[PDB]
């Protein structure tokens, strides 16, 4: 068994993990190498390469993936939205009135004829 | 590439002194040995039972339930 | 100290310092005693039910009247098709407004009437009551129950006695205890009666132990380990799963057929189907308040509302952005909630595709979800590092309690019946209940093994909990321990143990019963 | 050529791919099985899968060829054991991965872990 | 051969009171559905009792 490969199960196993499979730990190593190797041909292609390049390569590649995490108070987690943003949106939806609903319809109907799936047979 | 139900094999190289690397275990096989290999066995369907897991607060020893010889009882 | 942040802040902010449910109901109360009263409560179906339609038809409320003879028609078909056909003013309605209609009855008969039409006076045994007491007049009996084989017929027949004044006055028994073949004091008697039962109430709670239960479990086989969600429905008469391999199964829990409303499968035998749509693994389901409808969520963020009665999908909601989690339908069955990744609540009605209602402010994922038992609340819980639960107003969208304390993931949550109490778990062990409206920690149960608690049940009279674990135990806890007479909390009831079978499901019937759902693993 | 004549002669173009693999997948993807979905549309869908597949092993071929006759395999295609055997064509994750760089996946591992 | 019940322990492998049972109500454990009892074969694997609706692949 290779090293560092104990090393992630004994972390998992510190963290709740009562049972593994076994290729989960490969797939791990396998994607520190692909994202090391994409990271250095960005910061060599960008500039000897000094951190600066490094850390501008680190940069352009968040634009557009790795937008989640268990970030928390104003982190990017959960697609990196603002919570300003989204509360405006919420501001205008919560406006409306709620639907009128009668006794005899309380379970029984249903969006237009165009949002249900009537005839796709 | 990662859902394959061969075991893992490690090997093991020695680049020197306190300096060992691993490698993956991969022989290669001829086409005969894979196409005319047998399947693996087919599991039974999926289906459901019932039984009585406490009656009234007891548990029955029924052979459902597990036996008595194997954090149950408070005792403060 | 918070205390102090608070006050300031409130300070610079300004801050100072209708007669046919009672038809049906009655009638449903009869067929259910002896057969032995039967035939002698069958006499107050006719005369409610003439005087009823013809006080709709009095109050001018003709639409009500005539609904109310299409509908009841058939059950009187058979015995007064003359008087019906009348029904379609003349001197018969004169003469029944004029003569009190006079139903012979049993004293012992009386009395349990009586008790019936108070124990659900608010429900429609008061339209009953005022009918009764208006266009009818009982007139008592200490004889026994009338009946074609009893001893009083036989009697009355062998003997060749005479009618009495009860027996005087189209079915008639004098066709039966004839060769051929006391009033009521109603009002006083209910005042009465309630004075009488007042008196046969518990209230107190001292010494003693809890509640003893009994449970049925529900073992699934040949699963491999690839079942997500189970839910059973409201009556306890279908169980579905839902599965990694993006499709749902129902099974009938007593092995029979399942029906289809197609023509095509008229008749076919068949006691589990599949439900098949989704295009990634099924994570939430939930059967609607029989059930016709049912809910489902995946990790391609997608609703979907299927048909019980044709087995078919009949619409998809689109408002999320990546997985959906959990998915819940609402205390009576029209509004819905769901909540994913993209770490925001939604609420839904059936009848449009977008979301009526959007809920921000959390900073996570979401991981729990629970509706209020009067259908204008809901709570949500998120995990990391934002471990809070929230309370949420349906009017307006807005925030209205935050509870904190919870330090592991967050598994199940629940809120009792008499909608002042909220429970959760997490995957510490851990269970917290909560007062709602002062919004603080009432106690901890402790005795569950870590790893989840996925579900939890509140009992009927909500006095009684019970909860299911990953570490295959079912557990019973008391709310409110006795007063005394002068590892594990010691509030646990009981505690059992399965075979090597995690519990992903917990249900409280009507009785101190309980089902409970895991599937079996060897290893 | 048209859609309808092409489906009527789809008795004669069935793929090699079983019918309970096709099922599986179609069940998978949010598709009902064939008793519920016409036999000749999971028959195309195989067809498509058959000739996907075939083309990805013609262009692994192709590469293999051409470097048969410096002279060190590229990093990143980690694989193998003595060498096979005899002067037989092996295919190799190098020429796999070749080949479907083209298709848009990726493949690369690690030679040695240490 | 009165009744069916699982309650043998072949089925799962993977005083002498002179009264009859009604005189004990607190012995009595209800009865469930044969066709939904959890029987087990030699090999270990658990009986179908619903050979009605079985179809062969």
């Amino acid at each position: 068994r290779p090293r560092d490969a104990r090393t992630l199960e004994l972390l998992l196993t510190a963290q709740g993990v009562t049972s593994f499979e076994p290729r989960v730990s490969q797939l791990l190593l396998d994607f520190a190498y692909r994202h090391t190797a994409a990271v250095l041909s960005d910061a060599l292609h960008l500039s000897s390469i000094t951190a600066n390049a490094v850390a501008l390569a680190i940069s352009s590649r968040l634009g557009y993936q790795f937008r989640g995490g268990g970030g928390g108070y104003y982190g990017g987690g959960g697609g990196g939205a603002s919570k300003d943003w989204m509360l405006e949106l919420a501001r205008e939806r919560n406006k409306v009135a709620l639907p009128r609903v009668l006794p005899s319809e309380w379970g029984v109907r249903l969006p237009g004829e165009r949002f249900v799936l009537s005839g796709v047979s | 590439g990662y859902e394959s139900t061969r075991p893992l094999r490690y090997g093991e190289a020695s680049l020197g002194p306190g300096q060992p690397l691993f490698y993956i275990d991969d022989e290669e096989v001829d086409f005969e040995k894979v196409i005319n290999a047998p399947l693996p066995k087919v599991p039974r369907d999926m289906t459901f039972t019932a039984h009585w897991l406490a009656v009234e607060g007891v548990q029955p020893s029924i052979p459902q339930n597990p036996t008595t010889a194997e954090d149950l009882l408070p005792k403060g | 100290n918070l205390n102090q942040i608070v006050t300031d802040y409130l300070k610079k902010k300004g801050f100072t310092r209708k007669y046919l449910k009672a038809f049906l109901l009655l009638k449903n109360w009869i067929d259910n005693n002896l057969d032995i009263y039967k035939f002698e409560l069958r006499k107050l179906l006719w005369p409610v039910f003439v005087y009823s339609y013809l006080e709709l038809v009095s109050q001018g409320y003709v639409d009500d009247a005539k609904h109310l003879l299409e509908t009841l028609r058939s059950h009187f078909e058979a015995v007064h098709q003359d008087q019906l056909a009348l029904l379609d003013e003349n001197h018969t309605t004169r003469l029944y407004r004029e003569n009190k209609y006079r139903i012979p009855l049993n004293q012992s008969l009386s009395g349990n009437l009586f008790h019936f039409l108070e124990r659900e006076a608010d429900n429609g045994g008061a339209t009953i009551i005022y009918i009764l007491q208006t266009h009818c007049s009982v007139e008592t009996s200490a004889r026994g129950p009338i009946e074609p084989y009893s001893f009083e017929a036989i009697y009355r027949r062998a003997r060749n006695l005479d009618l009495d004044e009860a027996d005087a006055h189209g079915v008639t028994n004098r066709d039966v205890l004839d060769t051929s073949a006391r009033a009521r004091d109603v009002v006083m008697e209910m005042q009465k009666v309630r004075e009488n039962r007042d008196r046969f109430v518990i209230e107190g709670r001292t010494g003693g132990i809890g509640i003893p239960v009994s449970a049925c479990m529900f073992t699934f086989h040949n699963t491999l380990g690839t079942v997500s969600c189970m839910d059973f429905s409201n009556d306890h008469k279908l169980v579905a799963v839902g599965t990694m391999d993006s499709y749902i199964r129902v099974w009938s829990l007593d092995g029979k057929p399942l029906k289809s409303a197609l023509e095509n499968e008229k008749n076919l035998k068949v006691n589990n189907r599949k439900l098949i749509g989704h295009s990634g693994p099924v994570y939430g389901v939930s059967f609607s308040d029989s059930s016709k409808l049912l809910l489902s969520c995946s990790a391609d963020g997608q609703i979907r509302l299927w048909s019980l009665e044709i087995w078919a999908c009949l619409c998809i909601y689109k408002a999320h952005d990546g997985p959906v989690f959990r998915v819940l339908w609402g205390p009576h069955g029209h509004y819905f909630a769901s909540a994913g990744w993209d770490k925001t609540v939604r609420v839904f009605t059936q009848d449009h595709a977008s979301a009526v209602r959007i809920m921000v402010g959390h900073d996570t994922s979401i991981s729990a979800l629970a509706w209020h038992p009067n259908g204008t609340y809901v709570f949500s819980a998120s995990d990391e590092m934002d471990k809070s639960i929230r309370m949420w107003s349906v009017i307006t969208g807005n925030c209205v309690r935050i509870f904190t304390g919870h330090t592991h993931y967050i598994t199940a949550l629940e809120c009792a019946h008499n909608g002042k109490i909220l429970a959760s778990a997490d995957t510490g062990g851990n269970i917290f209940i909560w007062d709602i409206e002062k919004g603080t920690l009432i106690k901890k149960c402790r005795g569950h093994g870590k790893g989840g608690i996925p579900s939890l049940s509140f009992s009927a009279e909500s006095n009684v909990l019970v909860s299911g674990g990953l570490d295959c135990t079912v557990r019973v806890w008391d709310i409110e321990l006795p007063a005394d007479p002068n590892q594990i909390t010691p509030d646990q009831i009981s505690a059992f143990a399965t075979k090597k079978t995690p519990v992903l499901k917990v249900r409280f019937t009507r009785m101190n019963l309980i089902v409970a759902g895991g599937c079996y693993d060897p290893e | 050529a048209s859609l309808r004549e092409f489906l009527n002669k789809m008795d004669d173009y069935a793929p090699i791919i079983p019918d309970a693999v096709t099922n599986y997948y179609m069940t998978r993807a949010g598709l009902p099985p064939p008793p519920q979905t016409d036999i000749r549309l999971a028959r195309l869908l195989a067809l498509a899968t058959q000739k996907f597949i075939a083309d990805i092993a013609a262009d692994a071929y192709q590469y293999s060829r051409i470097r048969a006759s410096l002279g060190i395999q590229r990093p990143g295609y980690g694989g193998g054991g003595q060498g096979g055997s005899q002067n037989r064509t092996v295919l190799t994750m190098e020429d796999l991965g070749m080949a479907v760089s083209e298709f848009g996946v990726n493949v690369k591992r690690s030679e040695f872990y240490r | 051969g009165l009744i069916k019940t699982a309650y043998s322990d072949s089925s799962v492998t993977s005083a002498d009171r002179a009264v009859p049972s009604y005189y004990e109500p607190q012995t009595i454990i209800p009865d469930i559905d044969p066709k939904l009892q959890w029987v087990e074969d030699g090999e270990g694997q658990v009986i179908n009792q619903f050979e009605d609706m079985l179809q062969l692949v």
